[PDB]
């Protein structure tokens, strides 16, 4: 039986230190490679570190050389990755990989903790109007900080048309996303269609008409 | 500069069988061990295949494992397709100069149904953005499958190297996908060329649409 | 039992020609694979029929330490089926071959100013050198009808050929030393193994 846990995973603004530690139950810990695997949320999956089997003879991607230190504890089943100096890059989720030899074999991978490297703090939303051309209309939900924030359409009322995308995370560590009502063509002109906005880590309600 | 380079997406029926490839870059695959890594959505990666064809205890045989001796690159073949396989695959190996290198990763799609070409909608800043001197275009993709596309921008039919922000396709309540791609810009450049173009790729066919300033 | 000589046939000074592909016999000594795969310092290590991690619990009959230099981008063959002019007329591993082939980069130390002429290779062979057969023939390979009996010219070539290793070559161009190790399932007494003292 083989398993281990990584813990010490959150936020924390660029430049802060961090530091992951794996926990290591099942096979002879004193006998295998121990490797840090990161992976993007939404991108594929990047070698970061590995420490020899005696910790003798550490390896890292460049990407982080002289800011992350592996640390291997072989008697207490224990690695450790010491991330000191953060960048946003380095956002993802890091998990830590078995080996037994260097040629490949990252034989289990736990289930990782997330790190999450943004500056940003709490804000509302910016809402815009997106005014149609069947055809169809929206809001925009911009620049507002933690996920989640609801939409609702005409107060509740409207359920038809309504596609509320998923927000992506813009460069500046604000999320935004976007909910667009399709409705008949014959339709605008006399009916209202105001959009709901309710950020409530912010308790920021915003209400928008939208317009032709 | 020993890179893996891998396809995108592939999609086969059920009983079928599929193949992923997975060639080396400046480099040579068949000089180290190959690894095939099978990541399900939301979960860590196990492992279908180590040492170019072995697959571990508890694998099954659709799994195979082969190294190309003359394409320089290695391919995964999972025979008798199971819905259950759907999920990304990615290729491991090391060299000498980089280390551990990955794959780009594959989405291996088990068709469950038809494929869909996405329906793309694509919005102007509102007039409203522009008065408060920031401009966003609003480009929203839906009902496609399998689940992946490409967004590429074009401004006035010329590429759009930064300002774009996009998603990850995720699952819509009828099991077919849907993203969105927002590109920045600031009021000047939004009037200045003679229209702005949203272009989306989904096996093989690409959909556009663009918007014109001036009203 | 006692520790195989694995710091010789790699950590060695001079090494053989493709063509005359040197072998040094191991038997009587429980040998030491840590050095070997925690190695990572190679560029092509892989073996043929047996994982690298399963090698310590077992035992061996004898093990051959075939040991040679060739150009980089010709490793490619020292495996099975793979072929060219290194597995055809210099050193052909054979299809149920059952070992491990380990290569590194050596221009440092294979490579003079000028061409270290030292190393050679096969060119001209009318048979394809059999599972680890040799052919250090340095008879002039009759490429005509009219015989050679001598010096060369046309219808008469040197049969081998040389490597011009400067340290200024492509990355594929420069001299890598090879290991290829041979494992043998003999039903006699073993007196090589791993890390498995146990059973004397
Ligand atoms: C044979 O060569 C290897 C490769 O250099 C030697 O391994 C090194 O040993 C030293 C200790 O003296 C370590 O500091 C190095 O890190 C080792 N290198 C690697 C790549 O791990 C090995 O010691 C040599 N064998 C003998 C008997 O001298």
């Amino acid at each position: 039986e083989v398993q281990l846990v990584e813990s010490g995973g959150g936020l924390v603004q660029p430049g802060g230190s961090l530091r992951l530690s794996c926990a290591a139950s099942g096979f002879t810990f004193s006998s295998y490679w121990m490797s840090w695997v990161r992976q993007a949320p939404g991108k594929g999956l990047e070698w970061v570190a590995n420490i020899k089997q005696d910790g003798s003879e550490k390896y890292y991607v460049d990407s982080v050389k002289g800011r992350f230190t592996i640390s291997r504890d072989n008697a207490k089943n224990s690695l450790y990755l010491q991330m000191n100096s953060l960048r946003a890059e380095d956002t993802a989720v890091y998990y830590c990989t078995r080996a037994g030899w260097v040629r490949g074999a990252f034989d289990i991978w736990g289930q990782g903790t997330m790190v999450t490297v943004s500056s940003a703090s709490t804000k509302g939303p910016s809402v815009f109007p997106l005014a149609p051309s069947t055809a169809a209309l929206g809001c925009l939900v911009k620049d507002y900080f933690p996920e989640p924030v609801t939409v609702s359409w005409n107060s509740g009322a409207l359920t038809s048309g309504v596609h509320t995308f998923p927000a992506v995370l813009q460069s500046s560590g604000l999320y935004s996303l976007s909910s667009v009502v399709t409705v008949p063509s014959s339709s605008l002109g006399t009916q209202t269609y105001i959009c709901n906005v309710n950020h409530k880590p912010s308790n920021t309600k915003v209400d928008k008409r939208v317009e032709p | 500069n020993f890179m893996l380079t891998q396809p995108h997406s592939v999609s086969e029926s059920p009983g079928k069988t599929v193949t992923i490839s997975c060639t080396g870059s400046s480099g040579s695959i068949a000089s180290n061990y190959v690894q095939w890594y099978q990541q399900r959505p939301g979960s860590a990666p196990t492992t279908v295949i180590y040492e170019d064809n072995q697959r571990p205890s508890g694998v099954p045989d659709r799994f195979s494992g082969s190294i190309d001796s003359s394409s320089n690159s290695a391919s995964l073949t999972i025979s008798g397709l199971k819905t259950e396989d759907e999920a990304d695959y990615y290729c491991q190996s090391y060299d000498s100069s980089n280390l551990w290198v990955f794959g780009g990763g594959t989405k291996l799609t088990v068709l469950g149904q038809p494929k869909a070409a996405p329906s793309v909608t694509l919005f102007p800043p509102s007039s409203e953005e522009l008065q408060a001197n920031k401009a966003t275009l609003v480009c929203l993709i839906s009902d496609f499958y399998p689940g992946a596309v490409t967004v590429a921008w074009k401004a006035d039919s010329s590429p759009v190297k930064a300002g774009v922000e996009t998603t990850t396709p995720s699952k819509q309540s009828n099991n077919k996908y849907a993203a969105s791609s927002y590109l920045s810009l600031t009021p000047e450049q939004w009037k200045s060329h003679r229209s702005y173009s949203c272009q989306v790729t989904h096996e093989g066919s690409t959909v556009e649409k663009t918007v014109a300033p001036t009203e | 039992t006692n520790l195989c000589p694995f710091g010789e046939v790699f950590n060695a000074t001079r090494f053989a020609s493709v063509y005359a592909w040197n072998r040094k016999r191991i038997s009587n000594c429980v040998a030491d694979y840590s050095v070997l795969y925690n190695s990572a310092s190679f560029s092509t290590f892989k073996c043929y029929g047996v994982s690298p991690t399963k090698l310590n619990d077992l035992c061996f009959t004898n093990v051959y330490a075939d040991s040679f230099v060739i150009r980089g981008d010709e490793v490619r063959q020292i495996a099975p089926g793979q072929t060219g002019k290194i597995a055809d007329y210099n050193y052909k591993l054979p299809d149920d071959f059952t070992g491990c082939v380990i290569a590194w980069n050596s221009n440092n130390l294979d490579s003079k100013v000028g061409g270290n002429y030292n190393y050679l290779y096969r060119l001209f062979r009318k048979s394809n050198l059999k599972p680890f057969e040799r052919d250090i023939s340095t008879e002039i390979y009759q490429a005509g009808s009219t015989p050679c009996n001598g010096v060369e010219g046309f219808n008469c070539y040197f049969p081998l050929q040389s490597y011009g290793f400067q340290p200024t070559n492509g990355v594929g161009y420069q001299p890598y030393r090879v290991v290829v190790l041979s494992f043998e399932l003999l039903h006699a007494p073993a007196t090589v193994c791993g890390p498995k003292k146990s059973t004397n």
